[PDB]
RNA sequence: GAAACUGCGAAUGGCUCAUUAAAUCAGUUAUGGUUCCUUUGGUCGCCUACUUGGAUAACUGUGGUAAUUCUAGAGCUAAUACAUGCCGACGGCGCUGACUCCCUUUGUGUGGGAUGCGUGCAUUUAUCAGAUCAAAACCAACCCGGUCGGCGGCUUUGGUGACUCUAGAUAACCUCGGGCCGAUCGCAGCCCUCCGUGGCGGCGACGACCCAUUCGAACGUCUGCCCUAUCAACUUUCGAUGGUAGUCGCCGUGCCUACCAUGGUGACCACGGGUGACGGGGAAUCAGGGUUCGAUUCCGGAGAGGGAGCCUGAGAAACGGCUACCACAUCCAAGGAAGGCAGCAGGCGCGCAAAUUACCCACUC
RNA sequence: CCCGCCCCUUGCCUCUCGGCGCCGGCCCGAAGCGUUUACUUUGAAAAAAUUAGAGUGUUCAAAGCAGGCCCGAGCCGCCUGGAUACCGCAGCUAGGAAUAAUGGAAUAGGACCGCGGUUCUAUUUUGUUGG
């Protein structure tokens, strides 16, 4: 937060200023920075932690630029050892019409993760949705994290 | 060379620039009567949700 | 010819797609613009669908913008010192977006010290008496006062700035594709970006 | 093929609803650019000899357009292919005829000629809102118009009456439940009745639900919807038929009660 | 009215199936990531203007080369080609304030004010605004209902599920030889404190800037594939996967470059190899379930002897355009020059195997 | 085998903004949804030709999309068709809850304006603007 660089260059989100007006705020007080954030509309929610917490990404749709639009899905975590992504999983059905019979067919898709989301652990339910390209083999975010499935991560207590 | 047919092009060349200043005019001061007209509606619907606040608070 | 084809290069699993259509007109290169300071020398490149791309070459001028005041001068663009995409690039001079330059830092001032009414940073103020003192002093009745009074306390200018007119150059941040656009643009730097940049220009060199 | 844009379209690529045969040659008309999208249209020549039967060949066409006695909505072409489509008025004033271009409830172009009153005027949906410079507002309507300077309350799916002469919308209906409506896309199309209800999805492809004065329901895409008039009270003038959407059982006992095929 | 300059088309069609196994293609979706000739509808005033500047063809005349839709020299003359540039009606706006007037010296409360610069849209950058929620108690500056220290009563564009959207304000940037704002053409009428001028009206034609529309174009989403393991591990600084910044491009994007990380994929068959594999709409057989075929009239794609590069244009990496290499083949005075039938006919060759060097724009376009 | 009743009945509230009521006061539709899917059922959306198939006497048929009527011409005309079905998947929509997966408080938190302790924040109102 107070380090948040470590680039070659300087990371600031778009639409802010540094304003150099009055003087006077004894010890400390405003960190000289707002925040920006948006809400992405269709019933989900911008997190508290989004609008709290300190990071500079441009591929989060929560701060930076890119809409969801289109397609929604879902999916399942699999696999994290990368930054500022994952890869997940969709496990699926497949028919043929010769037989009565299905088939079980899978494939694996990355998908970036924003900062934001931090309790991410491998097992969880994830949802996503459609985005123009970020990179050659992202083209979602995610919108929505849950676990709402067998086996859960914290003993039941809650 | 300069005829008479050269000039009345010119002369219908600037009498349609004429008619269509004057054709901008009298349509934006047909909406701005239109436009505050409904200053007038809004204002009264407005009072109107008001009273209906003042009555519900009555009790 | 150089190309910016997608109908190359390998799938995730490591795979090759064998030779499908032929190069065309819509994945084009054509090689970069290598911009640098010196005389102005602008080439005109027709582009797909119409509408002429300006492509310049050698600039000498962009238009700055102090906006925590909110005025915005021509000014000359001396040198680079830093940039952040490559090492290479400043030490032959080459100017692209996102640059850190210099600029003669005078408008800037002419401006402050007419309508805030105080000079910044000076040698002497002996240079000042006799003239650059005729506008700083004023003959209104009436409005030697009454104007600037508004002006006062509104005008502590921070340190890291205030330093720099001294020596005639400030570090302003390139904000504009110049072989894209036509022409160099660009802000000032202030406040943390301006404490920033002032390390790794140390750090790197000297 | 395709390095630019094509300049032919075939007999057997060409829609079903211009009521095209297979033993004249490949080709087939192919409407130009204009505010009409290519399944939507009528072409003017097909008006003209596989319809009316004036003319026999398109050379015919050819030789009757420049005498300029044909119009398209209150304005004067001259070109053997125009695209007129849903809601445009013909008028030939040497006949005295003026025509409407509306669906029949089997869903094609029929011929619903009509009063030269009535032929002073049509009705047009609006699309779009957008705000021009300066603070002027525009209208965009199915018939690309840009009507500047509309009442301040017209929003989309809406209707609103254009008058061919001055442009500049008179009057206007306002889309609301229990209006009636005529369908001009998808499977339903030539049907008449009221909205009854609505319904929404956030995101695309919202439906409309519709009932007709014969006790039945159905329901078809927002955007194949277009305002007739309030309800059971069209602004415009019906041809026969009536959106009633009879099944083929009781077309068949139509035709042997007449016994009509004869005069 | 031949010829010639100018505008437009020649990127459509026609033909072939060689390449091509998540590629092509089909269904489904996306431009809020972009470009778009044309049509249709809007956009159309901050010693020259009674009309500006100077050359080219056809044409006239003289030539060269064995030869080409080769080409030189001389003498003319045009524009909606080419290059220039007014006027009208600016009585436009904000911030400076020479000053001047009243009451509180000033400050500050006032009313007018000469004199300056910028003040259409498009272009690039920076900054600001893009409003309304739920109540009271005193003090400081204050409107009105009204009075000579205090009570009650107000608050301001459009749109989407969602944008750093649309429109607005401020400060600037300006492309010239390289944004716009008509020096163009044809039909038929008028009016003059009045006698051919000063004025103006209708109907067209063409051109141009921007927005919308139409025809699309281009990338991207989800799902779907024949044979083979005597193909089981594959991919990476000769970028493989991701992060950060930049270049380029119509735009999104390792597309490319710098720096940094070490990932990505596979027994749910990757990777590799094979295909007398273009894909689909379909076709033959068939009780039910299937099997086999799809070069081929519709739609999509790819290619014009094999490779590569490029000009023009809105659109082409074009072959009825061009340049080079390679494989062929033609003419020649041996100096040079010219060519690409998987267009319609036709010939040779190949094979078990396949038509007229016909007639015609009347139909359909 | 559509309303309700035993405890449940399309599980709830909370309400507030824009209609319906009845005599300020009160009642009930629309708004969040019932842990998640498969399955099944209804809608939407699906190029033509081909195929199935309705109509029509091609001299019958293969086809084709036409055609049929009354008047000496003296009507300057009349009438009518160019249906309908199908379209693996996957995706979109709504209803059902049996069947097959998945779900919860056992180192407790579910219920009620139950209170305390602690911290942050919202910008409305005392006419307006500031402390």
């Amino acid at each position: 937060m107070a380090d948040i660089q470590t680039e070659r260059a300087y990371q600031k989100q778009p639409t802010i200023f540094q304003n150099k007006k009055r003087v006077l705020l004894g010890e400390t007080g405003k960190e000289k920075l707002p925040r920006y954030y948006k809400n992405i509309g269709l019933g989900f929610k911008t997190p508290k932690e989004a609008i709290e917490g300190t990071y500079i990404d441009k591929k989060c749709p929560f701060t930076g630029n890119v809409s969801i639009r289109g397609r929604i899905l879902s999916g399942v975590v699999t696999k994290m050892k990368m930054q500022r992504t994952i890869v997940i999983r969709r496990d699926y059905l497949h028919y043929i019409r010769k037989y009565n019979r299905f088939e079980k067919r899978h494939k694996n898709m990355s998908v970036h993760l924003s900062p934001c989301f931090r309790d991410v652990q491998i097992g969880d339910i994830v949802t996503v949705g459609e985005c123009r390209p970020l990179s050659k083999t992202v083209r979602f975010n995610v919108l929505k994290v849950t676990k709402a499935a067998g086996t859960k991560k914290q003993f039941q207590k809650f | 060379l300069v005829t008479p047919r050269v000039l009345q092009h010119k002369r219908r060349r600037i009498a349609l620039k004429k008619q269509r200043t004057k054709k901008n005019k009298e349509e934006a001061a047909e909406y701005a009567k239109l436009l505050a007209k409904r200053m007038k509606e809004a204002k009264e619907k407005r009072q109107e949700q008001i009273a209906k606040r003042r009555r519900l608070s009555s009790l | 010819g150089i190309s910016r084809d997608n109908w190359h290069k390998r799938r995730k699993t490591g795979g090759k797609r064998k030779p499908y259509h032929k190069k065309r007109k819509y994945e084009l290169g054509r090689p970069a613009a290598n911009t640098k300071i010196g005389p102005r020398r602008i080439h005109t490149v027709g582009v797909r669908g119409g509408n002429k791309k300006y492509r310049a070459l050698r600039l000498d001028v962009g238009n700055f913008s102090w906006g925590s005041e909110c005025c915005t001068r021509k000014t000359r663009i001396i040198d680079v010192v830093y940039n952040a995409s490559n090492n290479e690039l400043v030490r032959t001079k080459t100017l692209v977006k996102n640059c850190i330059v210099l600029i003669d830092s005078t408008p800037y001032r002419q401006w402050y010290e007419s309508h805030y009414a105080l000079p910044l940073g000076r040698k002497k103020g002996a240079k000042l008496t006799p003239e650059e003192e005729e506008i700083l002093n004023k003959k209104r009745s009436k409005k030697i006062q009454k104007k600037y009074d508004e002006r006062k306390k509104n005008a502590k200018i921070s340190s890291l700035l205030e330093e720099q007119f001294q020596q005639g150059k400030l570090l302003a941040c390139i904000a504009s594709r110049p072989g894209q656009c036509g022409r160099a643009d660009g802000y000032v730097l202030e406040g943390k970006e301006l404490e920033f940049y002032l390390r790794k220009i140390k750090a790197r060199k000297g | 093929m395709a390095r630019g844009p094509k300049k032919h379209l075939k007999r057997v690529a060409a829609p079903k609803h211009w009521m095209l045969d297979k033993l004249t040659s490949v080709f087939a008309p192919r409407p130009s650019t204009g505010p009409h999208k290519l399944r939507e249209c009528l072409p003017l020549i097909i008006f003209l000899r596989n319809k009316l039967k004036y003319a026999l060949t398109g050379d015919e066409v050819k030789k009757i357009c420049m005498q300029r006695f044909i119009k398209i909505d209150g304005k004067v072409r001259a070109d053997i292919t125009y695209p007129a489509g849903f809601m445009d008025v013909i008028s030939i004033d040497k006949t005295g005829e003026n025509f409407r271009l509306i669906y029949d409830t089997k869903g094609r172009f029929a011929v619903h000629r009509i009063t030269p009153e009535e032929a002073k005027y049509k009705l047009c949906k609006v699309r779009k809102i957008f705000v021009g410079t300066k603070g002027i507002p525009h209208l965009v309507t199915h018939d690309a118009r840009t009507i500047r300077y509309p009442d301040p309350l017209i929003k989309m799916n809406d209707t609103i009456q254009i008058d061919l002469e001055t442009g500049k919308i008179t009057d206007f209906i306002k889309f609301d439940t229990g209006n009636l409506c005529m369908v001009t896309g998808g499977a339903n199309l030539g049907r008449i009745g009221v909205i009854t209800n609505r319904e929404r999805h956030p995101g695309s492809f919202d439906v409309v639900h519709v009932k007709d004065a014969n006790g039945n329901s159905f329901a078809t895409r927002l955007s194949n919807i277009f305002v007739i008039g309030k309800g059971n009270k069209p602004w415009i003038s019906l041809p026969r038929g009536k959106g009633i959407r009879l099944t083929i059982a009781e077309e068949r006992d139509k035709r042997l009660a007449a016994k009509q095929s004869s005069g």
